[PDB]
């Protein structure tokens, strides 16, 4: 079942690329 | 003439509340 | 026959379970109780 | 980066508010949504192909965006038969890198670019009230839309043409090379009723009809373009409307909504800009087509049949399907006559391809489920409800936003004064 | 069904559509980092 | 009863949003208020002549 | 200033006038006037009308053997479907009564009219300093009642699907709409209910507190009840907010209520789990939803004629 | 009936034709605010 | 502030406690054949 | 005699232990007693198999009050 | 050659994946922009090399 | 019969509808 462990790996992927900008801005002190 | 019964119903119905109603406002509003 | 399939998926799940709802139950609770404090708190009854 | 409640005076769910007098900001906003819009454009595409079978008709599968690029005719032959899919992908894979583009640009202008375009950028600057920079916008992007509709005519008339579903033994890809441009017949429909029978706008039967109708819009549009950026509202306009952002978003609105109501009822009845055989039949098609059936089968078996009279005296199929006798499709004109269906035509004019049509329309009725179970839900049905809901919504939006920006203008946006309450100053027993 | 040349890249593709319904909650994010102030 | 329960609810609730005092500076009408009040927070005059 | 149109806009626009006019009044009053008047009319002494078109005419008038709960104005025949049938365009009067022109004149002048009230509220509202949004929560019922009559014969194709302006009529459309398309188990009918349910306690309770409160404090003696009969503490601590949540609640679930039966009318459905549930063999187990489905089939084989004489 | 039909239209015309002049009176200027 | 085992920890753990077993044996139900 | 508030307990180290180590062992539970096969034996739901019996071949009925518990016992094929 | 294409359009994934984390960053981060102007360029040009071998690739496939 | 009784409720229902619409006592106690 590689496909669908691909999709969610992706999935996962993604959803945590939009939160992880935020986070690094709160970390070196952006302007968020 | 039908439902006799059922015509004074309704006529009692409507005047005597009605009746009541407007007695009470002309006995209030003489004050 | 009905018997569960899956194996390992209980903890996982479980874990994630736990954790979410610690802080989930103690965040709102915190949130409606700090003016319960302010409401009983000198004027009262 | 962002600002803050006092500063402003609007709260953080209604913080694009704060945006009104930023030109920067808001320019960033609105090119990274276009964006946006773009990279769903571009998504939806891709995962609707790699979701597509293309021996099945496509309307079988749930799919809205193929029937779009299929309509123009790409990768569609005689009888709306898929010949290849690469068209599709290719449209799919050059939405999503512009949206990358678009993207990249509304990001920086939302967080790097100056806030106010005004002070360095005069061309691109502008403020609300000025009457003559907010003309000279509408006019550019009127040219751009004019310029799109001769684009889509250009295509129809010398770069392949588009797929007519009235062409002779079902639909195909042909080229109008005399689109009709007689000013009767294209200003006809928009005086046209909109009741039955009528279809004011939805009533629209050929390509040319389509084609010259573009063709006046692209003129028109590109026209009033020009007199925009070179003219300058006139006293009466200046003193009818009202000058601020609000109240161009509210016009906005409300247009766009009446838009939204108009593409719901194309959709849910046309099927000139809306072939049968990609975005499935209408139910007024479903029925005509099952009645249809139920007749050939009856006449080929031995055992009219059920054909009434229409009010004004035409020809109908009888039943409970009497009440869509205004359809009109590309495998029932050849069976009528001057007065409704033709008996002689009817009972041995029929080829085999219009009875498979009618057979296939038959068990695709709209009807469905949000359950999505069956009477399966035709990709009209989900047209019509979403553009109907946000059409709605947007008429809600245009009365909200209108009501706000007169009321701002006026100047009791935020309350009664409490001290010169214009009630007060009133004659009583109103 | 895609190019075959691009068969291997489909499980990305199913996911590409739901991406911009995730920009909203991004936004509700980012207040929720600034305290929505 | 039900339906006018919830027309009443409705009407009241826009009568009393739509003719409140302008005592408050910002645009936003609901930080513009504290329990602590003396006088109501809407116009009962304007709402009744409309 | 002198000018006679002058003058007329004036007393148009006149807040002294006993009811405000404005010019969504000029337009509405005659729409409204006609459509109760030719209401009260055809509901007295309206022929029968021949709402299926299989010559079988429904009798709706209080004269032909009727009274208030069973009376009604019968929608337009099946046969006119969604054409246009003014007085003029029917070839005699008894003609137009027969198919069923009344209903039709009615619902277009009471579309009119409530439309133009939408308009004339803001207005009023717009020339007595007030803010403008009452229209956007009038806009609720507005959006009921414009699905009802025109949106869902509209998505069904004739005017005979809508909802009769009579009692007995309305609940013989509540049953047929349920045959054909299982409201009750639409989440947007859910959200209206909900809605409706919600508007009544939140303004049985508003006025529960607000009299107990108000005495010979309005919202900081009374908070102190609330917040620990049902805990919530600090939930709507606003005379604002919480007016607001009055004023939004309704509204939301009615526009959801009138979209749902709009959808409904391009027929998707509401939810459907009819053997949903089977044990091994493949037989089926039912369930409530079993039981709905019947009661649907049911009303559904009593509504169709299919022999029409 | 055509008497019927233009006397509708002239009533129709005349009352749809009052309302749009009337907004086209310079109606936003006439509020109680001052601005 | 220091002492537990009060009202309040009963009334949460008396709603917290089943509900996450329920949890437990919906999450098991949604694993099952039929 | 104050009633701590709840950030506290949110910060303190012993609160999370405790709760990391058994809302765990709940939810491990739960997943047991569904899987195991123990609820269908406590609450007496049939398994997808048990519904009708080899006799039976239709929905029960108990059509008896004070002997139901009988009628319910032969009904459910125990 | 369908596995040159295929890992270019990985590489190409995996760039923009990266582009897409740094450029908000580099943009929010005070006295950023003036000071990693020269990388995000390049990555930008980069990716637009990218974009264009892998259709010429496709193109020979 | 039952018709008139019907018509004359309606009408006495309008006409205590106008009645309190137009000749209501004044709202003084707060205007
Ligand atoms: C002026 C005010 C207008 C108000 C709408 C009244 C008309 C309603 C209607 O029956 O309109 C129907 C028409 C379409 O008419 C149909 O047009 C059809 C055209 O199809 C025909 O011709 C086609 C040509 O391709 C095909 O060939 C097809 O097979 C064939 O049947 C037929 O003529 C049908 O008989 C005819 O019913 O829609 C249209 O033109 C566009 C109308 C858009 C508005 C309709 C929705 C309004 C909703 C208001 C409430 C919203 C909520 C408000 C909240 C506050
Ligand atoms: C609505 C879209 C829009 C608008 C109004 C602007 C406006 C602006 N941008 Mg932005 N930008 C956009 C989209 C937009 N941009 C997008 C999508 C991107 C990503 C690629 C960028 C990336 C970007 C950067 C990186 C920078 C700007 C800058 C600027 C400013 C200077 C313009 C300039 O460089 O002169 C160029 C002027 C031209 C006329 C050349 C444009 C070339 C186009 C492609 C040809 C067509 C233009 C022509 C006039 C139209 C012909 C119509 C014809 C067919 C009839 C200006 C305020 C600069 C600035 O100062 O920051 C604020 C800057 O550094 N923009
Ligand atoms: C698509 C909808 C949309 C758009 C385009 C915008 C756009 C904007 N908003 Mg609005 N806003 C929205 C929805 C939207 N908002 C919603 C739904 C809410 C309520 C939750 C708000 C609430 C809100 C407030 C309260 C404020 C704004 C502000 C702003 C501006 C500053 C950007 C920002 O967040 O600060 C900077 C934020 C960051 C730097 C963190 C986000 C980092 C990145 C951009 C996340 C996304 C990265 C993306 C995936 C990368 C794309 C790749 C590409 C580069 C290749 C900007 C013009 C502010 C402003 O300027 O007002 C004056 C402001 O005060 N907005
Ligand atoms: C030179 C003036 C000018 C021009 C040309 C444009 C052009 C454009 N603006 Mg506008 N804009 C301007 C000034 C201008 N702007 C100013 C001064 C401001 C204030 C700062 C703005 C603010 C603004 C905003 C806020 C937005 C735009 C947007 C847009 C784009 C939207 C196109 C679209 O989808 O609509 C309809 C058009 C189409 C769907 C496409 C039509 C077909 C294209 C144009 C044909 C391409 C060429 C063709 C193939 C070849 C023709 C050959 C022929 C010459 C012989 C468009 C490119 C929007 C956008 O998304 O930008 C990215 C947007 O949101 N602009
Ligand atoms: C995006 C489209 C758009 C927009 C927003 C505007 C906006 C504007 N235009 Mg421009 N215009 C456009 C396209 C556009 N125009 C095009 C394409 C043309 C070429 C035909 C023109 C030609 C043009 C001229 C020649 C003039 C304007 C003027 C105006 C201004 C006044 C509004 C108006 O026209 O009266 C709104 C409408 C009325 C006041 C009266 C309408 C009353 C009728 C009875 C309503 C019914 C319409 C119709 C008969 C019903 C049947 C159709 C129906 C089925 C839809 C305003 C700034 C005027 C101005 O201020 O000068 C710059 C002006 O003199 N425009
Ligand atoms: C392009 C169209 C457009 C634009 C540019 C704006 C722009 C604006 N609006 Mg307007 N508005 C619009 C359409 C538009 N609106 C429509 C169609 C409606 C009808 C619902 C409204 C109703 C509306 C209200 C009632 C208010 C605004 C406000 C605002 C301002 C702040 C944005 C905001 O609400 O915070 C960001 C928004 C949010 C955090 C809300 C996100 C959650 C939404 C409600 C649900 C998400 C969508 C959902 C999944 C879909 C459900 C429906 C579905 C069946 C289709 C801003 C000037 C506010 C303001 O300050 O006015 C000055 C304000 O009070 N607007
Ligand atoms: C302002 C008041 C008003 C309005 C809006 C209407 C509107 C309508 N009436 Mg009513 N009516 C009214 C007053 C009004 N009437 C009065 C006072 C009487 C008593 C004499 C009647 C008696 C009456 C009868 C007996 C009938 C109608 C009918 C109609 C419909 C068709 C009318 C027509 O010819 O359309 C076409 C009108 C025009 C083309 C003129 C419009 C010209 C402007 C300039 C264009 C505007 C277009 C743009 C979209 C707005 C329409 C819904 C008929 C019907 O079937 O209704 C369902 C019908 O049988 N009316
Ligand atoms: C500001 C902000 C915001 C928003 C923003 C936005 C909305 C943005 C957008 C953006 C965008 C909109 C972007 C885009 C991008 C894109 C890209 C980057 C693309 C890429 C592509 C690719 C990578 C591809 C690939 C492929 C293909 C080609 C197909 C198939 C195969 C494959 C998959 C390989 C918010 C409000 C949230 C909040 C605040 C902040
Ligand atoms: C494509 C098409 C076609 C054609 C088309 C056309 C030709 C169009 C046109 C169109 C047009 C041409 C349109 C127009 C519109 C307009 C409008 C929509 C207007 C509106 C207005 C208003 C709304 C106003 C208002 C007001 C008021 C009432 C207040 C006071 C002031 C004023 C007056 C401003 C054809 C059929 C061939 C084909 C198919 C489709
Ligand atoms: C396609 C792709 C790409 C890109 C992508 C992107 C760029 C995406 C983005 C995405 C994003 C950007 C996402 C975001 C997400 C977010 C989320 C998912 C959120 C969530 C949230 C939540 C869930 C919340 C909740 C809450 C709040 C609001 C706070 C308070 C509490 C509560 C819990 C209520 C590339 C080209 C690289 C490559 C290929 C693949
Ligand atoms: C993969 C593919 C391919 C290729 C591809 C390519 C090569 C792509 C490219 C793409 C691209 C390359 C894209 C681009 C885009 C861009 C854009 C989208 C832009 C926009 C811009 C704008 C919008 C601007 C504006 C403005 C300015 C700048 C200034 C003045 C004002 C205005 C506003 C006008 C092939 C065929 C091999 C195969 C199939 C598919
Ligand atoms: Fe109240």
């Amino acid at each position: 079942n590689i496909e669908l462990a691909l999709t969610l790996v992706s999935l996962v992927l993604v959803v945590s690329a939009g939160p992880l900008v935020v986070v690094l801005l709160s970390a070196r002190g952006g302007n968020l | 003439e039908v439902n006799i019964y059922g015509l004074t119903a309704t006529a009692l119905f409507i005047i005597i509340p009605t009746s009541f109603l407007l007695i009470l406002y002309v006995k209030t509003a003489s004050t | 026959r009905a018997s569960t399939e899956q194996t390992t998926k209980r903890a996982m799940l479980g874990l994630l379970a736990g954790a979410v709802a610690g802080a989930l139950l103690v965040a709102p609770a915190e949130a409606i109780r700090i003016p319960s404090h302010e409401f009983t708190g000198g004027m009262v009854k | 980066g962002g600002r803050d409640q006092e500063t402003t005076g609007f709260a953080w769910w209604s913080g694009n508010a704060r945006l009104i007098n930023l030109s920067g900001k808001l320019l960033g906003a609105h090119v990274a949504h276009a964006g946006l819009i773009v990279f769903w454009a571009g998504a939806m595409n891709l995962f609707e192909v790699s979701h597509f079978v293309p021996e099945k008709p496509m309307y079988e599968q749930g799919l809205i965006l193929l029937p779009h690029i299929a309509t123009l005719g790409y990768g569609v032959g005689p009888g709306g038969e898929i010949i290849d899919t690469f068209p599709y992908f290719v449209s799919g894979v050059l939405h999503l890198i512009s949206s990358a583009v678009l993207g990249f640009g509304g990001v920086y202008h939302s967080l790097i670019g100056p806030e106010t375009l005004e002070e360095s950028y005069p061309f691109f600057g502008y403020v609300w009230k000025d009457k003559n920079k907010m003309t000279n916008i509408l006019g550019y992007h009127l040219i751009m839309l004019g310029l799109g509709a001769w684009l889509l005519v250009w295509k129809a008339m010398y770069f392949g043409g588009v797929y007519d579903t009235w062409a002779p033994g079902g639909g195909d890809v042909r080229v109008i090379t005399n689109p009709t441009t007689n000013a009767a017949v294209i200003f006809g429909y928009l005086v046209k009723s909109p009741f039955g029978g009528d279809g004011w706008i939805c009533s629209v039967d050929n390509m040319e009809d389509i084609i010259g109708g573009h063709i006046w819009i692209g003129t028109l549009e590109i026209l009033g373009g020009i007199w925009h950026i070179y003219t300058t509202p006139w006293p009466w306009a200046r003193r009818a409307f009202v000058w601020s952002g609000e109240a161009y978003l509210s016009y906005s609105l409300g247009a766009i909504g009446v838009m939204g109501f108009i593409a719901c009822c194309m959709s849910w009845f046309n099927n000139t800009a809306y072939p049968s055989e990609f975005y499935g039949p209408t139910g007024p098609e479903a029925s005509q087509s099952q009645a249809f059936t139920f007749l050939v089968r009856d006449q080929r078996l031995g055992a009219g049949k059920y054909l009434m009279r229409s009010p004004t005296g035409e020809i109908i199929f009888g039943g409970e399907t009497m009440r869509f006798w205004d359809f009109r499709g590309p495998w029932l004109e050849p069976l009528r006559g001057p007065n409704g269906l033709d008996l002689n035509k009817l009972k041995n004019d029929i080829q085999p391809w219009q009875e498979r049509r009618a057979a296939e329309y038959m068990t695709h009725a709209p009807l469905g489920s949000l359950n999505s179970v069956g009477g399966f839900v035709s990709p009209r049905s989900w047209l019509a409800c979403s553009h109907f809901c946000l059409g709605f919504f947007f008429f809600i939006g245009h009365l909200w936003h209108a009501g706000r920006a007169r009321a701002a203008a006026a100047g009791f946006e935020k309350g009664i004064d409490r001290f010169d309450e214009p009630v007060l100053s009133m004659r009583p027993l109103d | 069904k895609l190019p075959e040349a691009y068969a291997p890249f489909a499980p990305i593709v199913d996911v590409l559509p739901v991406i911009p319904v995730f920009f909203i909650l991004l936004a509700f994010v980012w207040q929720a980092a600034v305290s929505f102030r | 009863g039900v339906l006018g329960a919830a027309l009443l609810c409705a009407i009241h609730g826009a009568t009393v949003e739509n003719t409140l005092f302008e005592d408050g500076d910002g645009a936003n009408t609901f930080r513009a208020f504290n329990p602590t009040q003396a006088e109501e927070t809407y116009s009962m005059v304007t709402a009744n002549r409309f | 200033n002198s000018s006679l149109w002058a003058r007329f806009c004036e007393w148009i626009t006149s807040t002294e006038n006993r009811l405000y006019i404005g010019w969504f009044g000029v337009i509405m009053i005659p729409c409204l006037l006609t459509a109760t008047s030719v209401f009260i009319i055809a509901f007295i002494a309206a022929p029968p009308v021949d709402i299926d078109g299989i010559r079988e005419p429904v009798s709706g008038s209080l004269l032909y053997g009727n009274n208030i709960i069973t009376g009604a104005v019968i929608p337009t025949s099946n046969a006119i479907g969604l054409h246009f049938y003014p007085i003029w365009e029917a070839a005699s009067l008894d003609e137009w009564l027969y198919n069923g022109g009344p209903y039709q004149l009615i619902v277009c002048h009471f579309l009119l009219g409530v439309y133009c009230y939408m308009g004339r509220e803001w207005e009023l509202s717009f020339r007595l300093g007030m803010r403008p949004w009452i229209a956007v929560a009038y806009s609720a019922p507005v959006a009921a009642a414009s699905a009802v009559f025109l949106v869902y014969p509209i998505g069904q194709g004739s005017f005979s699907d809508g909802m009769p302006l009579g009692i007995s009529g309305t609940f013989n459309f509540m049953i047929v709409f349920q045959a054909e398309h299982n409201i009750l188990m639409h989440p947007f009918h859910m959200l209206g209910v909900a809605g409706v349910f919600g508007g009544s306690l939140f303004s049985a309770m508003h006025g529960s507190l607000v009299t107990s409160s108000l005495i010979r404090y309005n919202i900081v003696a009374a908070h102190g009840y609330f917040g620990r009969l049902i805990f919530q503490y600090a939930s709507f601590n606003n005379s604002r907010s919480l007016h607001f949540f009055l004023a939004a609640w309704p509204v939301i679930g009615i526009w959801f209520t009138a979209l749902g039966l709009s959808t409904m009318a391009f027929n998707l459905n509401g939810f459907n789990f009819n053997q949903s549930v089977v044990d091994s063999q493949g037989r089926v187990l039912n369930t409530w939803a079993d039981i709905i489905n019947r009661a649907n089939l049911g009303m559904e084989v009593m509504h169709e004629r299919n022999a029409h004489n | 009936m055509l008497t019927l039909k233009i006397f509708v239209y002239t009533v129709v015309t005349f009352f749809v034709c009052l309302f749009i002049f009337g907004f086209l009176s310079n109606d936003p200027a006439r509020n109680p605010g001052k601005n | 502030v220091y002492p537990i085992f009060t009202v309040r920890w009963l009334a949460i753990h008396g709603i917290a406690v089943p509900t996450i077993f329920f949890l437990g044996a919906i999450t098991a139900m949604q694993f099952i054949q039929r | 005699p104050v009633e701590r508030p709840f950030s506290d307990i949110l910060t303190s180290i012993r609160y999370w232990v405790i709760h990391s180590i058994t809302v765990p062992a709940l939810f491990i539970a739960g997943w047991l007693f569904v899987s195991t096969g123990l609820a269908y034996d406590v609450f007496g739901t049939p398994r997808p198999n048990e519904y009708f019996t080899e006799d039976r071949q239709e929905a029960p009925l108990i059509t008896d009050r004070f002997n139901a518990l009988e009628q319910v016992k032969k009904l459910s094929g125990n | 050659m369908t596995s040159i294409l295929q890992v270019a359009l990985l590489a190409l994934i995996f760039v923009s994946f990266a582009l897409v984390v740094g450029v908000p960053v580099v943009f929010a981060t005070p006295n950023g922009w003036t000071d990693n102007k020269g990388a995000v360029f390049s990555g930008l040009s980069l990716w637009l090399l990218l974009v264009f071998v892998v259709g010429i690739l496709n193109s020979f496939v | 019969m039952e018709a008139l009784v019907y018509t004359f409720l309606l009408v006495g229902t309008l006409g205590i509808i106008f009645f309190s619409i137009f000749f209501r006592d004044p709202p003084r106690m707060i205007k």
